[PDB]
């Protein structure tokens, strides 16, 4: 699969994108949000680097019961992008 | 009463489908599932004298069995079952017949739709791999000409794809094509040589296996598809 | 009505070891079993005013335990934490969270009473589910027999239904056993 | 004339009527319900009445035994979605052979927690209309989808006329007298009966439970007149011990609507929002919310709403 | 397949019709939140966009373990209409 | 010693009263229940040639089994018993005779108040009806001038009112009435035909059943009269 | 006079204690032992030893030798129901013709779930109690039912008084100092026997365990032997990644317990449990439940067991 | 291929040995315990003409028992296992090689360090009282000049010198002491004459069965001690 669109788009913090491209992970949900938190944590602030882990372990916690898998990926998309300490 | 050892070892097989019986004064034993799926009837030998139901038919049967043969079964004056024997007299509780469940009627299985045939020695197979082999449900379908009761897994093969068991019971002469999905519960039928002649109409349909002793009507599960 | 005369007393436990009477042995083991009264009463002590109560043979229940708690609510955000969470936690694990957060006092449990209260939702839930109707009906009939009907000679054909499958919406886990039992004699 | 279970010990499922002609219902609305049953068929009929109590679902059964059918009595809170792809759904195909019609008889089915359950019996209608007729029963008939509504014909019961409201009242007194002489109950007064039916008329359901809960002192006295009761759909005692802040016995009533939180949860937040400040409705509503939010990772259903009925009172400005 | 009254009702902060008219959304969840989040989105501003996401987020991710989902749903009409502004 | 065959199915019925039998020098092998209320004796046609005391006879049976009928049975070294075979040896552990109840001298049955007859055929048809029906206990009473061996199931009805199996085993001589209780889970004879002899004086009373191989005694239950 | 058993691979089971005087212990305690032994007859008794690794399976072992006794040892999480009915009663009801009492030691029997054995074996002392005397051994009295401790008499032992403490202190080294001798490892450092005594002296299962790991590499006797320890720990290594707030081998190591998360979640409530305090234990039990709630919902297992360890870590305020 | 009876008993054993098994092509069929205590290995007359892995030996077997005995097994399309009848066609899955535990090749036997012979009847004697006396270990050690197989319990007594059940196998020629413990949980030999052949080097040691059909290694308990 590819993350670096995913993850250029949270850098850049673009909405239009990671709406659109949401849908295209959410048939598989496991696979893609391991490898996301995975990636991430390269690229990312020593103390952003707990927020980023509890917002993906989060996610992960509320899939399965979430109604809407689509804008579940979504809502985290926009949750990483508002909060993440870039480096 | 009677109730000769055939009789006997039918009501013990009937007992399969249904935990009570409800006899009457007639040469016709019928029973039924509690949820209906299956159906079971067949005409006894001996003559049974007096309408009494009985809510633990096993029991009445393992009682029955160790007693001298011609047990002459009667009516007692409570109204309960009286198995009376040469020295012995055993008592037996009638339930009453609103706890019994059985079939108002006999079922007037329409003309078949499509007739087959199950050898004894292939029943025997198909109900052994189904107890070693997982499955739980077969649906009797048109291949090649000749109709094969696959063998799935509702369970694991949700959409019942995947076969595990394939018994080629005949070859089928009709055009219509048709894949009875029945349940493997529902096969509660005694061995033998049994005459299966199915029966389908919109969503509701039927199988009926009609052997030489008993015939034993089954309700097709509610994915069965079929072109009638 | 023992044949021999014999001297030797044989104190119900000898009896029930040397004849290998399985089940009079059980009758035994059991009858050194304390009463669950003061099994809770010791628990809910320990939970309440903080002591030293350790609970590895005692017959520690979650939904007893939380039930006892929240009759107040001084102590009901711990017991619907517990609720919330609590299930898939140890035993040991939920008594030490329990002594960890509720506050303290004494609270007086009267266990009598919190026993017959926990069936009261199961009673209603059999009775709506015997009867077809909803559970606010269902309480109205409950209510009903209480005076008129026998409640107990209604609940006499009613055990007949307490399904092992019907149990599981009463309430999830394994534990559920307690009131088959608990049901299974209520004459 | 009068029928009898004689296996319920009930008093309201005892002496309910087997038949539709037993039945007291006004002359219209009787000869309706005999047309449909006289046809020899059962459409999908959503049986309506707006005063709560008029007899609905006996008339439903009703229908079902005069028809013959093989009637499946289901209520609308069990029937969720596996029920309906399920028990339903075997019952519906699986066909017996006695020409007994199949019809599904679903009470209530218009309470708050049916939104999608409503979905899947029109998608099951859909599918099994020509096999199974189905019988909604709905005290409301906006609760019930508007999809559903086109499926089955709607009939709708109570306006009763003078002369029906005469006929049905000595039809009810009569029958309360027979009820109360076949269960060993002396009527001290004649003109008892008269008023306890007078009292709730357009209902008479009210009326037998209310002679059920005062035949503990074995005869209709005086007091009977007395006895409030109170209206199954309200949950008015929850919202005064709310607004009393007594949490000693909200704790001990919330066992009573524990058994169908979704349904309660509805109704709370349907009604504590019409008796408090607009402040406080959005923290109503944050609370409602939360809690319904967790029921379900909530082990027991209980405590859950005994929590959420002391965070209400503590946290309620109630105007 | 139309949302417009759902909308409408929300500009119009009327806790009353949301909730009214919440019972017959409800039926489909999934659907409509994806729905909710695309209109919310192209009528919010870019601001409040952020907060639509978390509510409609959250609200869907504790779906399944929602009792009343028709409550659910007018607990999230309710949040939306007094947590954003349209543009 | 040399256990036959005949010896090891007498000691294995017995081991069904007591799981221990405290075996004594002779051929004589006699065993009780533990609660006293069962006793058995036995002439054996073996030669026991040393006193030793068995906690598991069923095992020790079992074991006796697998050796060939040669086995020589002889006291270890350490009080063990050492079942000997012509090629393998069998050490079994001789029981504590404390941790064994073993009546100490034979139950010497006084003169019967009544001496019946009960055929195998009856006796094992009660036995399998008593499990079949749930007979808890039993009654030896007199109805009509004979002996009839009514079943009762104590645990449903108390006052023992209801005959649930009756057995007639012959006429009574005698003109004493009686309702002698025996309790099914006492009733551990092996099959075969049984001359049982009642007796009972004041409140106190025994059913023996001298068999041709053993000779049971059962403990009457404390509601049998013989008031003569 | 080291008893050595010389076939086991482990130091502690190759150089355990073979008698009560070449045990070392409390001057007080020793006697009472001494006193047991010489009375002849072991009766029923309870071997606590609060302090662990104190070594309660030795003493109890012990008696049993000096009394002669026929042991049986069986270990308390093997002394299931079945076993007590069987092996036990077949032991307890077997011809003594030695003159040896029997007697069972089940050792470690304040247990979690050996609560019907533990009554089943009061009952058992209660049938065969001139047959055989039952020595157990627990390390938290309160997990011992009390009819097992009103019958058998309870003997605490882990309790040095002073100058006991020092005479079992200079036993001890002068022990470990023959042990590793007649093992084939030279004392290189003298001091460092003694420092290893002082670390976790009430420990001595512990210091023998650490001198056997320390002794395969060779003689050494110095150094690590009494700097710190090894021991890995069944999750002693991801709790001190949560002490140190490491997050790299936090989700390293992730993955290697996602396999089985429900025993291993177990353990780490267990573990964290002493090492935290009441609002940290509070915190912990809540992280620890709510992430186990959702085992069956978490999208894949992994990154579940990462985030709970992220929490953890945030939240867990050790001490 | 055409498994016939005696193959399917053998494969039988080996599901005994191993919950499954790895065919390979050819005429060699060995497994091996999943903790590698006991290896077991046959030749057979029927020819495997195709390498699967079956996950479940037992339930393939039991699964094979009921079909013709010349059901043509074969390798379906996805490749697993296709047992075809005359009639019917059951689908067995070939779960993946690295899931069921094999062994690399046969393992080939060092010299015999001793040989002795364990008749038939000997080794189902042993087997049986092993069941019965509770025995669970087995020492082949030479006593008073003979081999001779004792049992002990170790349960009771982990020191094994209390003696359950002593078996005389034959003379003993060399002038080596040696007492092997062989863990009776790894004797999952199939009744027959064997002719074990006992071999130990050092702290390791493993004895071999050179059954008629079959020939199962054993590895010795490390307790073990020997003059080898
Ligand atoms: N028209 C009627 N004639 C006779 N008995 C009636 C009538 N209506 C109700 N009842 C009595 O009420 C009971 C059954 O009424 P139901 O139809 O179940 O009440 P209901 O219509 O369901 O009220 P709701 O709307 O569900 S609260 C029985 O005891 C009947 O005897
Ligand atoms: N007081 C002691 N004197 C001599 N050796 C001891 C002593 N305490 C422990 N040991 C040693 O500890 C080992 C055996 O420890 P045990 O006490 O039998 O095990 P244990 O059951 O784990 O005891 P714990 O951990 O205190 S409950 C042997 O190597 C003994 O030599
Ligand atoms: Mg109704
Ligand atoms: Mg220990």
């Amino acid at each position: 699969g590819a993350i670096d669109d995913v993850l250029e788009s949270l850098k850049n913090k673009d909405v239009k994108q990671l709406r659109a491209l949401a849908p295209k992970y959410a048939a598989d949900y496991s696979w893609f949000v391991g490898k996301l938190a995975e990636e991430i944590y390269s690229r990312v602030t020593p103390q952003s680097i707990i927020r980023m882990y509890e917002i993906v372990g989060e996610n992960n916690q509320y899939h399965g019961i979430a109604a809407n898998t689509e804008l579940h990926l979504a809502y985290l998309f926009i949750q990483l992008a508002c909060e993440m300490q870039w480096k | 009463m009677k109730l000769s050892k055939d009789t006997t070892a039918l009501l013990k097989n009937f007992a399969t489908i249904n935990s009570g019986i409800m006899l009457k004064s007639g040469q016709f034993i019928m029973t039924r599932a509690v949820n209906g799926t299956t159906y079971a009837e067949a005409n006894i030998s001996d003559v049974i004298d007096f309408d009494v139901a009985i809510y633990d038919l096993n029991g009445f049967l393992g009682i029955l069995s160790l007693v001298n043969d011609d047990a002459e079964i009667s009516q007692s004056e409570d109204g309960n079952i009286k198995i009376a024997d040469a020295r012995s007299t055993i008592f037996w509780p009638a339930a009453d017949p609103s706890t019994v469940v059985a079939p108002n009627k006999p079922i007037p299985f329409p003309v078949a739709s499509a007739v087959t045939e199950i050898k004894a020695e292939d029943l025997q197979q198909l109900l052994r791999v189904s107890r070693g082999l997982q499955i739980d449900t077969i649906a009797i379908t048109v291949k090649e000409g000749k109709i094969v009761i696959n063998g799935f897994n509702k369970v694991e093969d949700s959409a019942l794809t995947r076969v595990k068991y394939s018994l080629t019971l005949g070859d089928y002469d009709g055009e219509n094509t048709f894949n009875f999905i029945i349940n493997m519960a529902n096969m509660k039928m005694q061995p033998g040589n049994y005459k299966l002649l199915l029966w389908a109409k919109g969503k509701q349909g039927a199988a009926k296996f009609e052997g030489e002793h008993a015939n034993y009507v089954v309700a097709l599960e509610a994915d069965s598809t079929h072109d009638f | 009505m023992s044949l021999f005369k014999d001297d030797i007393q044989l104190n119900e436990h000898q009896v029930a070891w040397y004849s290998k009477d399985w089940t009079a042995v059980q009758s035994a083991a059991d009858s050194f079993k304390e009463k669950a009264e003061n099994e809770f009463f010791e628990i809910i002590g320990a939970i309440n005013n903080k002591t030293k109560c350790s609970i590895a043979q005692k017959d520690y229940s979650k939904f007893m335990v939380e039930n006892a708690l929240s009759q107040f609510p001084e102590c009901m955000p711990a017991v619907y934490a517990m609720n919330l969470i609590g299930s898939g936690l140890s035993d040991e694990a939920h008594f030490n969270y329990l002594m960890a957060a509720v506050p303290r006092g004494k609270r007086y449990g009267k266990w009598a009473k919190l026993v017959e209260d926990s069936t009261e939702v199961l009673i209603i839930k059999l009775l709506a589910k015997r009867y077809q109707v909803n559970t606010n009906d269902a309480i109205n009939y409950k209510s009903i027999l209480t005076k008129n009907g026998k409640l107990p000679l209604v609940l006499k054909e009613l055990k007949g239904l307490v399904t092992d499958d019907f149990l599981k919406e009463v309430t999830k886990n394994v534990k559920e056993q307690k009131q088959l039992k608990k049901l299974a004699l209520e004459w």
